[PDB]
Parts: structure tokens; C-alpha cells; sequence
RNA sequence: UACCCGCAGAAGAAGCACCGGCUAACUCCGUGCCAGCAGCCGCGGUAAUACGGAGGGUGCAAGCGUUAAUCGGAAUUACUGGGCGUAAAGCGCACGCAGGCGGUUUGUUAAGUCAGAUGUGAAAUCCCCGGGCUCAACCUGGGAACUGCAUCUGAUACUGG
RNA sequence: UUAGCUAGUAGGUGGGGUAACGGCUCACCUAGGCGACGAUCCCUAGCUGGUCUGAGAGGAUGACCAGCCACACUGGAACU
């Protein structure tokens, strides 16, 4: 019932006494298409096993995103590492305009309205981290509400 | 020498004068002072294609402006048919 | 301005039935559709997001006999209009003519449509029109011209219309071969293997 | 030296939210009571305290809710070396409305909320979130 | 009713004539930051009663001479 | 920097520098060959890249490459060359034009051919 | 003249680029680090999906490509919106004029700041709602916008005097 | 990697001159005027509404259409 999608595919090396050891990374991420996304990171010599992998790593390490209709709930700037990420709520039927990562880690999570833009590094592996860092830290207006002890007349 | 012109505009074979008051040594679509009103030519018969602003034309008029032939033409047919 | 070629290679490249033919026989007894066209239409490599994305556009405009240009100017056109693109640009593909003329049957297929369209054989509010991508307004009234209403291949796509399901805002009378526009479609009662959401993406690269 | 005193304000209530302090103190002032006031009227903070004569000092008791700071970010927007001033109609909206700007307009320091249907506009002193 | 400009007069070494700086804050167009510009005009004055620093009120007029267009009205600082 | 710094010195742009100076905002630009020959690319190439040192019409005397199987290019040919650069080629910042002046198409070429002025076949 | 009618017959009407990855679309023959290709990485020294041809396919279409030029992507001059221990980058150190900035309370001023109004901000253009060329481009009515400037009246929290 | 520039030059009286104010001009008087908020000198350039691009800020640009300016083989002058 929960959507599963991989994000990309990567060929590692660790050269030993006898040559190169090959070797095949993969990011997935998993959303049930409601605003409860996660990542898996897996390693393994073949792909089929090292995208399976990565599909248990993301079933666990699952977490909970507010959302207000189909978006979000307010401006959010999400930073890892080298990776920079601006999202901000946009009007319905405007769709979905974000990089490569951030595109399927949004889809799986459930916003259909997003306008996204990634500055610094836009490696793979820390854009999904800077994403999923954004969707934790926005909050919603009841969780506000008893935040600041003034209910819920802001909205 | 202030006049009440026809200023052409619109495509080829498709004119749409411009009924504007401007100074007479200015292009025929030059420096004007002040838009009046407009006329079509076409006609199409199913929506008016002439609406001129008689109160500016009479503050200019019965000031020192100057009409010219169609103009002149222009302010009588409405007169009589409105 | 328009397809020439083969038919069916476009039903075949999407791998669906694309009505093209006009549907008086099996497309598959027809032609082989589950494979792709040319030498290499055994195999069926992985086809990346751009891939899919451009598919459904040239789907789109395989089914509707639309060209590019034609066809990005509609998406400007839709993304102009309020509400939301996707629908909107559906809803002007919609309102030409070949497909109105298509829709209510006059012509076995939009390539009927578009000879009946562009021969002057069709009136609008009594008005002759041969311009294929005419918008229809609402509460429009189409009709066969008397000099078209005895020619045979008009009347066999009347048939041909029953044989396929009825559209619901398209009012027609086959006893004088006439039709009526009550209203565009709201996207409920279009087909939804297409997916229109990749198309404003592409567009919005 | 000591040039935006305002700033400092800030500065303690981040740095007491990150050490997750009990309460604050600081050397008082007029706009300094005003934003308080803000912060209060607000929520939050859950109090704040005026004392001594000679030398007022601010005493500022947090907020907490769960174990996380009741404020998730405090800036400041009109500084000393760049002065900010917005109008009625472009005054900002942090986070979409779930936070608050405290504006200096001509009736008081308010916040963007309420200085909008005032429809007052002025300097933009700080942004809390 | 009078347009009128504030300003601080510079020199008055030139006879029946003064020049006064006008200051004024101006955000920066692109920094936005508020930067002090100064508009120095030649002012003609009669009876040669502005000295050097002390505020004055000045009005536009008609051309007195090659770079002067501009009149005392009142003056509001007196004695350094 | 500071707002203050950059009142004082605004951001200064980046001056962009042409690849093709030669050509001066024209698309193409006629010249005549000074002189032609073959020269060895740079490795991990090898080959005879066809070349020509051309002086154009500004008087900028420059190399230029020229495409395609087979060409009639002698000395003192009056021919166009357009932008590009060939990369194992240093210095050689120009592509000769066929099918345009003197320069003449490659013959038995029946693909990509407005690209090298061959006319099409009479099929 | 647009336009309308009558005539005869599929009869007068499809090309260009690309198919190694970026990027949609693959095989065979020739050739053998040669000929050549190439925007970037690069390909070719005997199974070359990368060169040349041919079949197949793809994209656009009375156009298609290449070159030139502008902006974008480039947050790669970063005002919005960047940095300086080791990647480029903290003056060898200090004093100090101009300049930039400035603790805290009261009064006053009203220069910055903010609110209101008035006059301007030409038309065309851009945008919205319509109208007319059979559609469209095109033309066109009204509106919005041009929130920039100037003046007058007012507020005094912050900055300045 | 242009730091000083100015002698009708800056101002005043008086005469003349202009449709009109004005060193516009002349005689005399004073020693002023501009400049690091860039004077002076050097290179380039018609300006604008707009156009292209950009989410915006902005960057490039000023062909067609409209407003203004300036020129009419080169330099200068007046006449009507
Ligand atoms: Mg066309
Ligand atoms: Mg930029
Ligand atoms: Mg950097
Ligand atoms: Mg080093
Ligand atoms: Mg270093
Ligand atoms: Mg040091
Ligand atoms: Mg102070
Ligand atoms: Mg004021
Ligand atoms: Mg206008
Ligand atoms: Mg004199
Ligand atoms: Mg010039
Ligand atoms: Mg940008």
C-alpha cells in the first residue's frame, strides 16, 4: 500500500592486495504517501541486493511529517553537510518543482504542491538527508497552539 | 493650431481611427493631447463601432479646437442616430 | 502540418490503443501491440523519467493529431487560465474541433473529423469552419452541410459511434445529422490512462 | 563595544532556550521592556520582571514545552549597521503566519499581526519563531 | 505655503552671496542602507547676516546670477 | 562583506571573454587560406587533422579546421568559417564552412548532409 | 479584392537533425589510433550501438540543423543570496584623521520612518475581463498596473538633531 | 595605473545686450568657486516608455512603434 521508489545507484571500490574490490551502493526512500517518508542506504556486490537492502533500512527509521493539504504547512530550509534546501508551500494543481532527489522524496511523502530548489553540493546522499531534515522541523498550527499556550485563533 | 483628428490604427485593411485632439503640426499618429473617442470603419453590424466623448469635443470645440471632414461628419451621424 | 506515415506505429511506440483506426475491426487482430515498432521491438529497456514524461506528451498528441508547437502553445494557454494546468490544457484538446466532430461521431476518426472539418463540410451555428483546432464555446450547434449529408462515409461513422460509448456533454441527432455542445468535460468523464501531471513537469523544465 | 543592545536580548533568550536555562537577566531598557511585553503578550515567555533602580535589569523566565524551546528561532532584522523599514502593505509574515515580527510603529512595539489591522507599518525590530 | 529647504551654511566669503550644504538620509538603492547625501547650493543674501555653521532657511527664486537661484528666508543659529 | 564595504565598491561582474574573438558578434566570417596542411593532435589522439591558417576580412589572421572527407582547398582560397573549436587541436578555434565560396562538399556523403553542403541526391 | 458558387481528378505538395552517456531512439557492413567524429566526458590500433554507408528507430516539421549574440541554470560578485584555521582569501603589528556604528533616562524637534489625501506617473506595450477578422497570430473597449516623484495634513514607538 | 581643477574663473556695483532671468557682455570691486558624496582628465555611449531573460531581486539591451535630443558633405556665420 506504501510507495517505495530508488533514488540512485552508485559503484564504490576498495582496492586490496589482489586489485579493486567492486562494490555497489543504493538510495530508496520510503513513503506511505501520507507525510511519513524514510531513507534506507544499502551496500552489497549486487544490485538487486543492495536495492533490498536499502528497502529495510528505509522501513525502519521512518518518520512523521505535519502536512496541511496535500503541501506544506509553511517556508523550510533544510541543511546537511554540503546540501543546501529551500521548500516552500505552493497553490494547488501547481504540482511538484524540486531536483532529482528531493522530487521523489517529496512524492513519496505525500506533497503534491511544492516549490523546491537545492543550493550547495547536490550530491545525492545529503540532499534526501537535508529534505528529511526540513520535513521534521516545519510544525503545525495545534502543535503551535499548545507551544505557545494561545489555541488556535492565529489561523 | 489645435485640431480634432482621425489617428489611423489597427491592421492593413482593417482601419481603426482614432478620434484624438492634437496639435495640426504633429504626425497623423504623433504627439496628441488627449484621447476623445474612436470609429471602425468595418462596421460589423452587431456591435456598435463608434463611441466619441461630446463633452471633451465641445470643451475643446467652443475653445479654439478645429474639426476636421469626418470628424466633423462623425459628430453629426451620432447626433442623428442617438 | 499534419501525419502522413503509418498509423499504428504511434499505438504501438505508447503500447496502447491509440484510436487511430477507425475500430471496425480487432486492433490486435490488426497489428501486434505489444511490440514496438521497427527491429528492435522485442526488447523493452528500462526508460528513465525524462523518458516517461516525453511519452505521455507525444501520447497526448498522437491521440488529439496535434503538433508541438501547436501544442505548447496550449500549455502556455493552460497555465495562463486559472485553476489548474492539467485539466485546463486537456479541456482546450478537447474543444477543437476534429475532436468534437470526432466525439459526436460524424467521423470515424479524428482524420475523418479533420477531412469534414477542413473540406467546409461543417457548420457551427450555421457558420462554415475549416480551421481543424477551432475552440468550441459552450451551447454551439454543429452540423452537417446539406451538399456532405449524402455522402456515405458520414453516415458510417454514426454507426461506428454507437459501437463505441456514448459522450454524455455531446447531444446528437443522427436523424439529421446534427450535434450539441452543452459544456466542456471536467476530467471525470475523460479516459485516465493518461496521466496528465507528467505533462506540466515537462513543459516546466 | 556594545552597539545593539537589542541584539543582545536576542542573543540571551537563544542562547538560555539552547542551554535550556530556567531564566535570563539583563541590563534594562524602554524598547527592551516594549519587546518583552511582545514576547509575553505573545506567549512565548512566561514572564518577565523589572527591578532595581540605579541599574535596572531584566529578569526574563523562559518558556520550555515537552523537552524542546519554546522559541525554534530568534532574529534579528533591523540592526544598527543596515536599517529596516517596511510599509503597511509589505510588512513580512514569518513562517506563514505561525510566527510573529515585533514592529516599532508609531503607536508601539506590536507585532506584524496586529500592526497590520492597525494598519500602521513601520521599523521590523525582530522575527521569533 | 512656500516651498522651502532647510539647510547649514558652508562659506560666506563671497560677498552679498552664501553657501549652504543641505542634508538628507536616502536609502541605497540596491544595499538599502541609509546613506547621507549633500546638496551644496550658492544662496544670495542681503545685508550679510549668515556666518559660517549656523542653520538656514532657504527658498527657491529666479536666477541671480551664473550658479545662484536660491534666497534667505530666516535663520535660526546665531554665534557659533 | 559588509552592506557598508560594498556601498563603498559595488559587486564588480564578471567580464565574460569570447572563444571566438575572431569572429566579432558575426556569425560567420570569409577569409582566405594563408596556408594549409596537417598537423598532429595532442594525445590521446593521432591522426592528420586537416587545418588551414585563414586571414579573415578584419584582418585577423587565424587557423581553422576543416571537416568532412575530401577537400579542395588550395592556397589563396577564399572560403567562410564559423565558431567551434577542435579539442585535440590547440589553437585551432574555427571550423571552415562547405558547401559555401570556393569550399566545396564531401562527395559520397548521405547523412548529415546540411551540415557538410551536400546537396541531396537525386533519388 | 476578401468571400461565395461551378468544374476535373489523388490528382500539384516532406524535408531536416539525431540514435555511447548527459538525452528520446540499435543492429549490420566497410574501416583498423588510419579515415575520421566530438558541446562535455571522449571514440578509432580487427564483434566500433561513438567514424562512413545501409536497414530500423527517434525528435521537429515547411521547416530542420549549425554558428554568432543575451539572460538563465551560475547561490559562479551572493541586496534578496557566498566566503576567508588547512581548499582562493585576516594587512607583520599598532596608533590614528575622515567615514561607519554607538550605553541609559526625561523633554523637545519632526530630518529619516509610518498613515491619509491631492496632483502627476503620455499613448502603445506587459496583465485581467470582454469584442471583431471563419480559428489563430493580429486588431481593439474598459480595467488593473506603472506604489516612483512632489506637495499638504497627521503619528512620535525606533533612528537622527 | 586620472588628485588636484578654475582667472569671466566665483561673487558684487554699474552700463550695455535678450522675447525673457542670468558673466549673457564690458568696466570696476572682493578673492573667491568646484573637488575624495570623485572635481579635472581618459575611454565608451543618443536618453526614455519599453524589449529579452529571470520566481523575484536583478543582468543584458534601446531594432520596429511613440516621446524628447542632436545632425543634414566638413568647419563657421548670420539673414528672412
Ligand atoms: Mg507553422
Ligand atoms: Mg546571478
Ligand atoms: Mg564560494
Ligand atoms: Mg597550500
Ligand atoms: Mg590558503
Ligand atoms: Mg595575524
Ligand atoms: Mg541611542
Ligand atoms: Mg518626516
Ligand atoms: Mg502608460
Ligand atoms: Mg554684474
Ligand atoms: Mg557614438
Ligand atoms: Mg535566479
Amino acid at each position: 500500500e506504501l510507495q517505495e521508489k530508488l533514488i540512485a545507484v552508485n559503484r564504490v571500490s576498495k582496492t586490496v592486495k589482489g586489485g579493486r574490490i567492486f562494490s555497489f551502493t543504493a538510495l530508496t526512500v520510503v513513503g506511505d504517501g501520507n507525510g511519513r517518508v524514510g531513507f534506507g542506504y544499502g551496500k552489497a556486490r549486487e544490485v538487486p541486493a543492495a536495492i533490498q537492502k536499502a528497502m529495510e533500512k528505509a522501513r525502519r527509521n521512518m518518520i512523521n511529517v505535519a502536512l496541511n493539504n496535500g503541501t506544506l504547512q509553511h517556508p523550510v530550509k533544510g541543511v546537511h553537510t554540503g546540501s543546501r534546501v529551500f521548500m516552500q508551500p505552493a497553490s494547488e494543481g501547481t504540482g511538484i518543482i524540486a531536483g532529482g532527489a528531493m522530487r521523489a522524496v517529496l512524492e513519496v511523502a505525500g506533497v503534491h504542491n511544492v516549490l523546491a530548489k537545492a543550493y550547495g553540493s547536490t550530491n545525492p546522499i545529503n540532499v534526501v538527508r537535508a529534505t528529511i531534515d526540513g520535513l521534521e522541523n516545519m510544525n503545525s498550527p495545534e502543535m503551535v497552539a499548545a507551544k505557545r499556550g494561545k489555541s488556535v485563533e492565529e489561523i | 493650431m489645435v485640431t480634432i483628428r482621425l489617428a489611423r490604427h489597427g491592421a492593413k485593411k482593417r482601419p481603426f481611427y482614432q478620434v484624438v485632439v492634437a496639435d495640426s503640426r504633429n504626425a497623423r499618429n504623433g504627439r496628441f493631447i488627449e484621447r476623445v473617442g474612436f470609429f471602425n470603419p468595418i462596421a460589423s453590424e452587431k456591435e456598435e463601432g463608434t463611441r466619441l466623448d461630446l463633452d471633451r469635443i465641445a470643451h475643446w470645440v467652443g475653445q479654439g479646437a478645429t474639426i476636421s471632414d469626418r470628424v466633423a461628419a462623425l459628430i453629426k451621424e451620432v447626433n442623428k442616430a442617438a | 502540418a499534419r501525419y502522413l506515415g503509418p498509423k499504428l506505429k504511434l499505438s504501438r511506440r505508447e503500447g496502447t490503443d491509440l484510436f487511430l483506426k477507425s475500430g471496425v475491426r480487432a486492433i490486435d487482430t490488426k497489428c501486434k501491440i505489444e511490440q514496438a515498432p521497427g527491429q528492435h521491438g522485442a526488447r523493452k529497456p528500462r526508460l528513465s523519467d525524462y523518458g516517461v514524461q516525453l511519452r505521455e506528451k507525444q501520447k497526448v498528441r498522437r491521440i488529439y493529431g496535434v503538433l508541438e508547437r501547436q501544442f505548447r502553445n496550449y500549455y502556455k494557454e493552460a497555465a495562463r487560465l486559472k485553476g489548474n494546468t492539467g485539466e485546463n490544457l486537456l479541456a482546450l484538446l478537447e474543444g477543437r474541433l476534429d475532436n468534437v466532430v470526432y466525439r459526436m461521431g460524424f467521423g470515424a476518426t479524428r482524420a475523418e473529423a479533420r477531412q469534414l472539418v477542413s473540406h467546409k463540410a461543417i457548420m457551427v451555428n450555421g457558420r462554415v469552419v475549416n480551421i481543424a483546432s477551432y475552440q468550441v464555446s459552450p451551447n454551439d450547434v454543429v452540423s452537417i452541410r446539406e451538399k456532405a449529408k449524402k455522402q456515405s462515409r458520414v453516415k458510417a461513422a454514426l454507426e461506428l459511434a454507437e459501437q463505441r460509448e456514448k459522450p454524455t456533454w455531446l447531444e446528437v441527432d443522427a436523424g439529421k445529422m446534427e450535434g450539441t455542445f452543452k459544456r466542456k468535460p471536467e476530467r471525470s468523464d475523460l479516459s485516465a490512462d493518461i496521466n496528465e501531471h507528467l505533462i506540466v513537469e515537462l513543459y516546466s523544465k | 563595544s556594545m552597539q545593539d543592545p537589542i541584539a543582545d536580548m536576542l542573543t540571551r533568550i537563544r542562547n538560555g532556550q539552547a542551554a535550556n536555562k530556567a531564566a535570563v537577566t539583563m541590563p534594562s531598557s524602554k524598547l527592551k521592556v516594549a519587546i518583552a511585553n511582545v514576547l509575553k503578550e505573545e506567549g512565548f515567555i512566561e514572564d518577565f520582571k523589572v527591578e532595581g533602580d540605579t541599574k535596572p535589569e531584566l529578569e526574563l523566565t523562559l518558556k520550555y514545552f515537552q523537552g524542546k524551546a519554546v522559541v525554534e528561532s530568534i532574529q534579528r532584522v533591523s540592526r544598527p549597521g543596515l536599517r529596516i523599514y517596511k510599509r503597511k502593505d509589505e510588512l513580512p509574515k514569518v513562517m506563514a503566519g505561525l510566527g510573529i515580527a515585533v514592529v516599532s510603529t508609531s503607536k508601539g512595539v506590536m507585532t506584524d499581526r496586529a500592526a497590520r489591522q492597525a494598519g500602521l507599518g513601520g521599523e521590523i525590530i525582530c522575527y521569533v519563531a | 505655503k512656500i516651498r522651502t529647504l532647510q539647510g547649514r551654511v558652508v562659506s560666506d566669503k563671497m560677498e552679498k552671496s552664501i553657501v549652504v550644504a543641505i542634508e538628507r538620509f536616502v536609502k541605497h538603492p540596491i544595499y538599502g542602507k541609509f546613506i547621507k547625501r549633500t546638496t551644496k547650493l550658492h544662496v544670495h543674501d542681503e545685508n550679510n547676516e549668515c556666518g559660517i555653521g549656523d542653520v538656514v532657511e532657504i527658498r527657491e527664486c529666479r536666477p541671480l546670477s551664473k550658479t545662484k537661484s536660491w534666497t534667505l528666508v530666516r535663520v535660526v543659529e546665531k554665534a557659533v | 562583506a559588509t552592506v557598508n564595504q560594498l556601498v563603498r565598491k559595488p559587486r564588480a561582474r564578471k567580464v565574460a571573454k569570447s572563444n571566438v574573438p575572431a569572429l566579432e558578434a558575426c556569425p560567420q566570417k570569409r577569409g582566405v587560406c594563408t596556408r594549409v596542411y596537417t598537423t598532429t593532435p595532442k594525445k590521446p589522439n593521432s591522426a592528420l587533422r586537416k587545418v588551414c591558417r585563414v586571414r579573415l576580412t578584419n584582418g585577423f589572421e587565424v587557423t581553422s579546421y576543416i571537416g568532412g572527407e575530401g577537400h579542395n582547398l588550395q592556397e589563396h582560397s577564399v572560403i567562410l568559417i564559423r565558431g567551434g573549436r577542435v579539442k585535440d587541436l590547440p589553437g585551432v578555434r574555427y571550423h571552415t564552412v562547405r558547401g559555401a565560396l570556393d569550399c566545396s562538399g564531401v562527395k559520397d556523403r548521405k547523412q548529415a548532409r546540411s551540415k557538410y553542403g551536400v546537396k541531396r541526391p537525386k533519388a
